[PDB]
């Protein structure tokens, strides 16, 4: 632990022809595990990862069932939605959601959370305890008595505290070679010369699962951000991660400063120095 | 709402000449979706690119990880470029190796 | 394991 399932949702209008280009993703950690595409020829859910493939064909009959029902109940939201806000039949607009349960060490509930955007802008969402829904506006407020009268969190939380958690576990056992396994970062540091009296130092991190990492600059033992550039976390596209950050140093000082790297798979953090 | 994308343009594992590896162009931070993002070798569009299914962050951005089989050599280049609604001419980033 | 939505907004 900590663990986490979630599972992503796309679906993008498609004026003056059809339904809507619908996608769906679903994640245990890091590692995406399920998807469907709408556009895709086998309109079924489809395996991402080895150990999911260990599941029947009635889970996948299943799974398709329900992705497909999640893609008409997208369908006529866009539908909806362009009318409480009283937009024209000739843009495309986007409707997102998210959900998921986050459990910790002892693979316990944790936390459950269901968002949903349009056009890339809050709309509705879950509160933090399951019970009600926070509405950006008028028109998620009309949704919200909606939801209100219908249950649905009721039906949201029984999945997210329940379902949600025990799927989780069962994944995380038929995964484990690789689910339960962390990827503690390889590091390096490398030195360029911009100038005569200035030089960068980059400290890597790579290879590592989960994506979670911290690297940090030091100067004289004191934590060092100003002049500091730390890359948003990348994906290999092998599973792992990537990242780094870079500091600007007068050149010959190059000793002081030192990069300190935390991760879930090194027992004790990491210091490099050029 | 329109976001801009944000790109990185790097190699799946260590670059090594004469090693198979792959390129990769990782795009995210952008909304809405429809996206065009192709890797250019010397210039030139390269014709066998995968990508990832389409998700997104908290914030609700979008990303995409665009990622060819390559083997690096000493003088082949090699970039991203990538148009979106929120850019007026398409934005090209050179992959550095030695960063 | 994907939850039944059907709720629509």
């Amino acid at each position: 632990g900590s663990h986490s399932m979630r599972y992503f949702f796309t679906s993008v209008s498609r004026p003056g022809r059809g339904e809507p280009r619908f996608i769906a993703v679903g994640y245990v950690d890091d590692t995406q595990f399920v998807r469907f595409d709408s556009d895709a020829a086998s309109q079924r859910m489809e395996p991402r990862a080895p150990w999911i493939e260990q599941e029947g064909p009635e889970y996948w009959d299943g799974e398709t069932r329900k992705v497909k029902a999640h893609s008409q109940t997208h369908r006529v939201d866009l539908g909806t939605l362009r009318g409480y806000y009283n937009q024209s039949e000739a843009g495309s607009h986007t409707v997102q959601r998210m959900y998921g349960c986050d459990v910790g060490s002892d693979w316990r509930f944790l936390r459950g959370y269901h968002q949903y955007a349009y056009d890339g802008k809050d709309y509705i969402a879950l509160k933090e305890d399951l019970r009600s829904w926070t509405a950006a506006d008028m028109a998620a407020q009309t949704t919200k008595h909606k939801w209100e009268a219908a249950h649905v969190a009721e039906q949201l939380r029984a999945y997210l505290e329940g379902t949600c958690v025990e799927w989780l576990r069962r994944y995380l056992e038929n995964g484990k070679e690789t689910l339960q396994r962390t990827d503690a970062p390889k590091t390096h540091m490398t030195h360029h010369a911009v100038s005569d009296h200035e030089a960068t130092l980059r400290c890597w991190a790579l290879s590592f699962y989960p994506a979670e990492i911290t690297l940090t600059w030091q100067r004289d033992g004191e934590d060092q951000t100003q002049d500091t550039e730390l890359v948003e976390t990348r994906p290999a596209g092998d599973g792992t991660f990537q990242k780094w950050v870079a500091v600007v140093v007068p050149s010959g000082q190059e000793q002081r400063y030192t990069c300190h790297v935390q991760h879930e798979g090194l027992p004790k953090p990491l210091t490099l120095r050029w | 709402i329109q976001r801009t994308p944000k790109i990185q343009v790097y190699s799946r594992h260590p670059a090594e000449n004469g090693k198979s590896n792959f390129l990769n162009c990782y795009v995210s931070g952008f909304h809405p979706s429809d996206i065009e993002v192709d890797l250019l070798k010397n210039g030139e569009r390269i014709e066998k690119v995968e990508h990832s299914d389409l998700s997104f962050s908290k914030d609700w951005s979008f990303y995409l990880l665009y990622y060819t089989e390559f083997t690096p050599t000493e003088k082949d280049e090699y970039a991203c470029r990538v148009n979106h609604v929120t850019l007026s001419q398409p934005k090209i980033v050179k992959w550095d190796r030695d960063m | 394991n994907l939850v039944p939505m059907g709720a629509t907004v």
